[PDB]
């Protein structure tokens, strides 16, 4: 019974304008949990959540805005972030970005090395997410270290107060 | 109210009896505090979320004042002062005795002789008097070389965001200078800021009527509309000014 965590941010744009909302759907242990958009999270109070969401979501939008796209019409990114506790005591845990519903663009978190997809027109959307990354989010492997020690930090939060039973 | 900020170091932050000052060059926890203490300061202490509210708008990870005693297996201050609760959140990142403060009032624990940015803050009644004042604010703002600014925690569209800083005898953000305004570059998220599209002309123009000075911003289009929200590394992403987004103000000139 390995315990998981796991949140997918998903932002959406229409003819390159990049809608205001966005949803997360977050995973625990296999089983749905909570459902959130901006504004607020209902349970499938949560404020600490819902602070920690809106700021990432913000963040996604800015990333959005930097794939131009020359196709038209409905465009969706997606980041996913998932984590683990095994029994053993080790952890997993993981980075991945969507889009349009393809995987284009992950990273270990254990090892903070990224897996760069097979068709060179996945590797043209991973490599404008990198460059944003890299240069204009300005992220650095501790950003990296902190976003996986945040996942493991929250699940050991949800298992230590009770929330699995 | 118009106060003059207390006795801090030239060009350092000053809020609310308490001057700050943010190291680009990533040093070790022990050459950091070295470095504040050779500029008659130390590394940053975290004592009030209600008084050091600034550190919430806070972009990356620095290295902050806070060390681990093995014995005592206790987080204390440099100076041995003990570390209040309902301030910090300590998480466990990386193995060390030392901790990088990031926003949200978040600690990360991590390795003291790994390279990263820092903050220094003294207080202003340990800065003597014959030192730097900086320039008339009103009582609970920010201070950085003359000008004042505000960050405002609940979301408005861009018209309510403007009546706001109306509101406090004030303006949304201005950017006219990237040397004055530098503190700008370590703010995160986007907020609102004074600068508005005419669709028949195509230019930007600030509230007040300036026009945009080249080689300033750099404009992303994000969501269609006449609206332009700050994000840092001087970025001025499009958003529709109907959409509510937190907000700066800053004292006009
Ligand atoms: C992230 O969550 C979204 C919904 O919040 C998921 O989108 C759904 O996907 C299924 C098919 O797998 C569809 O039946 C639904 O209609 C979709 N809903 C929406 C609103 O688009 C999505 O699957 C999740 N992403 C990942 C990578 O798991
Ligand atoms: C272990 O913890 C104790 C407190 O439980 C520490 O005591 C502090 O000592 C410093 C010395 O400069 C004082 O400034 C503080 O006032 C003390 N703390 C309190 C809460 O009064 C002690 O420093 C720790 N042990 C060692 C060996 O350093
Ligand atoms: C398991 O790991 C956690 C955190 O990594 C730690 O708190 C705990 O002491 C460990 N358990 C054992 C039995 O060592
Ligand atoms: C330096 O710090 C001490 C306190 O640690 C203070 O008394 C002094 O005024 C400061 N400034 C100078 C110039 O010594
Ligand atoms: C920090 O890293 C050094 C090597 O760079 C290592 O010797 C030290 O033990 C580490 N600190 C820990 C694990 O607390
Ligand atoms: C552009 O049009 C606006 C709106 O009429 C006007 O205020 C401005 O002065 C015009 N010219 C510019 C910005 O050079």
């Amino acid at each position: 019974e390995p315990h998981s965590l796991r949140y997918n941010l998903t932002v959406l744009s229409w003819d390159g304008s990049v809608q205001s909302g966005f949803l997360t759907e977050v995973h625990l242990d296999g089983q749905p949990f909570l459902r959130c958009d901006r504004q607020k999270c209902r349970a499938k109070t949560w404020d600490r959540e819902t602070r920690d969401l809106t700021a990432w979501g913000k963040d996604l939008r800015m990333t959005l805005a930097h794939i131009k796209d020359q196709k038209e019409g409905l465009h969706s990114l997606q980041e996913i972030r998932v984590c683990e506790i095994h029994e053993d005591n080790s952890t997993r845990s993981s980075q991945h970005f969507y889009y349009d519903g393809e995987l284009f663009l992950s990273q270990n978190l254990e090892t903070l090395e990224w897996t760069m997809p097979q068709s060179s027109r996945a590797q043209t959307l991973a490599m404008n997410v990198r460059n944003f990354l890299k240069e204009d989010a300005m992220q650095t492997d501790t950003h990296y270290r902190a976003m996986h020690a945040d996942c493991l930090f929250e699940l050991r939060r949800y298992l230590k107060s009770g929330v699995v039973l | 109210t118009e106060s003059y900020c207390g006795p801090c170091p030239k060009n350092w932050i000053c809020y609310k009896n308490n001057c700050y000052q943010f190291f680009d060059e990533s040093k070790n926890w022990y050459e950091s505090q070295a470095s504040c203490m050779s500029q008659n300061a130390s590394l940053l202490k975290v004592y009030s979320k209600e008084d050091q509210d600034l550190l919430k708008l806070v972009k990356s990870y620095h290295w902050m004042g806070l060390v681990h005693i093995p014995t005592n297996g206790s987080w204390q201050w440099e100076d041995g002062s003990i570390l209040s609760p309902n301030l910090l959140t300590i998480i466990e990142m990386q193995k060390g005795d030392c901790a990088l403060y990031a926003s949200s009032f978040k600690g990360y624990i991590e390795n003291c002789s790994t390279p990263n940015t820092y903050i220094c803050m003294q207080r202003t009644v340990q800065i003597p008097l014959t030192e730097s004042y900086c320039g008339p604010c009103p009582k609970n703002w920010i201070c950085y070389k003359n000008n004042c600014y505000q960050f405002f925690d609940e979301s408005k569209n861009w018209y309510e965001s403007q009546a706001s800083c109306m509101s406090q005898n004030a303006s949304l953000l201005k950017v006219y200078s990237k040397e004055d305004q530098d503190l700008l570059k370590l703010v995160k998220s986007y907020h609102w800021m004074g600068l508005v599209h005419i669709p028949t002309n195509g230019s930007w123009q600030w509230e007040d009527g300036s026009i945009l000075s080249p080689n300033l911003l750099t404009i992303i289009e994000m969501q269609k509309g006449d609206c332009a929200l700050y994000a840092s590394s001087f970025k001025g992403y499009i958003e529709n000014c109907s959409t509510p987004n937190t907000y700066i103000c800053m004292q006009r000139t």
